[PDB]
RNA sequence: CGGGAAACCAAAGUCUUUGGGUUCCGGGGGGAGUAUGGUUGCAAAGCUGAAACUUAAAGGAAUUUGGCGAAGGGCACCACC
RNA sequence: CUUUAAAUCCUUUAACGAGGAUCCAUUGGAGGGCAAGUCUGGUGCCAGCAGCCGCGGUAAUUCCAGCUCCAAUAGCGUAUA
């Protein structure tokens, strides 16, 4: 603290005030720029459907085909891609399919060595793929 | 040493234009331009040239991106265009290794 | 690049910018 | 080899071995005794480092 | 296996006419052999290897590593000490840290939490201690809190006897080295601390070397 | 004396033993002093001043082998005269 | 039998009601943070794992399976404020 008095709070609630205002992740949270250009609008899951089957690349260190899909959305129709989480699971997902997407787990932000995602694939055409992974589930026709 | 030939699946291409990032565009022997992609066993190993015969795998999902496999040299690539698993209106230009 | 060359390319860039803008009344 | 984007070749290609059949392991109370006797009554002096629970030397 | 002390303040304590460490503390004399502590604090004196941290200096080919071995020990009861050694291997690192551990201990004084009955159990008052960045508080807890830190400064409070103590730390304390050693010198500044419980004006008794002067120069040269 | 991460500082001290009065100002790096709006100027331009997106580093102090088309001393017919 | 507008639920109480007491306890994880195999087979910077460091290049303590072990326990894991 620099301004020390006794009758001095209007000042110091003024300057925290603006301070705060100040910041990233509290103006982040207290503007609707953020939460309109997310693409998901606030919620944690959001449906979809597939359109097709892309493949990206890793990065510098580590070399590998890292196999996702790009899904438009229900509520808005903005187009995202989304990475399929295990192994093999591509065959369980077909174009023109519903989806249930979810983040990774770190608030808007590309994890690990896959460039440009944020969004990871937990269900397909109403029906989990850890049932699907783990031979518990058959998908219907 | 040996010649690989290709797959259900896995076909063969030439180098048009070399490409920055690691990557590479090569013309396929379908009259599909695909974007190829280096190998990591070949990232620092071998170098790829231009207008030379290389092994190319391919997406079961889409045909845009591709991957190359082997490179080809001068003695094998003509024994394999004298077999007949490439077609004679290729032109494979004498791709070698000068001094 | 360093600093001040970067500036002077980006002042330059502006006043074409702003041409442009001035010109497309 | 067959191609480089094939989708889930190690799961597939993989050996398969079966389960064995097990004794059923005794689950709730029972199971905090079995390992408070393993643990805090079985207990030998020794020397240098312990070894541990999983230690297959 | 045998004790040939160099100096007279270790011919003294071997030849047994000291009674304690405490007056040597009092008189605040240096102590340069490791094991007189050994002939004091018995079996009740032990020790456990806080941090192993490997440094390396750059040569003409190759980097020359070596070791730096951190170890704390004290009676559970009293006296606690922090030593450092660095090496080339971790056994010698360990035994020269175990040496300078046992070398450097210094006495712990305990208070109460507002009434005084039975045996002290907290810190008296707000010690701090400071080195590099690392800036450890130690503030006194009522009876059976426990102590509340991070696990290394929770190890050296048990070991240092210190039953139950407030802590708040501040800075870089990653780094163990400056950790240990700020908790160590806020452990250590604890007698040095003038309260009115001992506002007395102090007696002056005899040092151990004029009043055993007499042992020395029959014994020794 | 004392402080600091150190270089250092008689102030950059009297700071977990934390409060003499008071103004301005910063919350990882880039985008970016950028876009738009206002305002000032004949003009060049000044003041105020974001966001989308992207990244796990960008940085400060100091010690030995590193190389200097850096300096000061010595040596070699695998260097020269 | 009791409850209740009448039932159902709980309590009481007849008769049947378990030995591998098949009347079968799941969810994550085992390099570090962070509790717990340098075990055995398969792929070989591919498939994949990985919140972060990082792990895969034809001897993987991190992938895919088996055995053992570890954390909580009718509960456990993931995503968002």
């Amino acid at each position: 603290g620099k301004c020390r008095g006794l009758r001095t709070a209007r000042k110091l609630r003024s300057h925290r005030r603006d301070q705060k205002w100040h910041d990233k992740q509290y103006k982040k949270a207290h503007l609707g720029t953020a939460l309109k250009a997310n693409p998901f609008g606030g919620a944690s899951h959001a449906k979809g459907i597939v359109l097709e089957k892309v493949g990206v690349e890793a990065k510098q260190p580590n070399s590998a085909i890292r196999k996702c899909v790009r899904v438009q959305l229900i509520k808005n129709g903005k187009k995202i891609t989304a990475f399929v989480p295990n192994d093999g699971c591509l065959n369980f997902i077909e174009e023109n399919d519903e989806v249930l997407v979810a983040g990774f787990g770190r608030k808007g932000h590309a994890v690990g060595d896959i460039p440009g995602v944020r969004f990871k694939v937990v269900k397909v055409a109403n029906v989990s793929l850890l049932a699907l992974y783990k031979g518990k589930k058959e998908r219907p026709r | 040493r040996e010649l690989v030939f290709k797959e259900d699946g896995q076909e063969y291409a030439q180098v048009i234009k070399m490409l920055g990032n690691g990557r590479l565009e090569a013309m396929c022997f379908d009259g599909v331009k695909r974007l190829c992609h280096i190998r990591g066993k070949l990232r620092k190993k071998v170098w790829i040239n231009t207008s030379d015969i290389i092994l190319v795998g391919l997406r079961d999902y889409q045909d845009n991106k591709a991957d190359v496999i082997l490179k080809y040299n001068a003695d094998e690539a003509r024994s394999l265009k004298a077999y007949g698993e490439l077609p004679e209106h290729a032109k494979i230009n004498e791709t070698d290794t000068f001094g | 690049m360093r600093a001040k060359w970067r500036k002077k390319r980006m002042r330059r860039l502006k006043r074409k910018r702003r041409k442009m803008r001035q010109r497309s009344k | 080899h067959g191609s480089l984007a094939r989708v889930g070749k190690v799961r597939g290609q993989t050996l398969k071995v079966a389960k064995q059949e097990k004794k059923k392991k005794r689950t709730g109370r029972a199971k905090r005794r079995m390992q408070y006797n393993r643990r805090f009554v079985n207990v030998v002096p020794t020397f240098g480092k312990k070894k541990g629970p999983n230690a297959n030397s | 296996k045998e004790w040939l002390p160099v100096t007279k303040l270790g011919r003294l304590v071997k030849d047994m006419k000291i009674k304690s460490l405490e007056e040597i503390y009092l008189f605040s004399l240096p102590i340069k052999e490791s094991e007189i502590i050994d002939f004091f604090l018995g079996a009740s004196l032990k020790d456990e290897v806080l941090k192993i941290m490997p440094v390396q200096k750059q040569t003409r080919a190759g980097q020359r590593t070596r070791f730096k071995a951190f170890v704390a020990i004290g009676d559970y009861n009293g006296h606690v000490g922090l030593g450092v050694k660095c090496s080339k291997e971790v056994a010698t690192a360990i035994r020269g840290a175990i040496i300078l551990a046992k070398l450097s201990i210094v006495p712990v004084r305990r208070g109460y939490w507002g009434n005084k009955i039975g045996k002290p159990h907290t810190v008296p008052c707000k010690v701090t201690g400071r080195c590099g960045s690392v800036l450890v508080r130690l503030i006194p807890a009522p009876r059976g809190t426990g102590i509340v830190s991070a696990p290394v400064p929770k190890k050296l409070l048990m070991m240092a006897g210190i039953d139950d103590c407030y802590t708040s730390a501040r800075g870089c304390t990653a780094t163990l080295g400056n950790f240990a050693k700020a908790t160590f010198d806020a452990i250590s500044k604890t007698y040095s601390y003038l309260t009115p419980d001992l506002w007395k004006e102090t007696v002056f008794t005899k040092s151990p070397y004029q009043e055993f002067t007499d042992h020395l120069v029959k014994t020794h040269t």
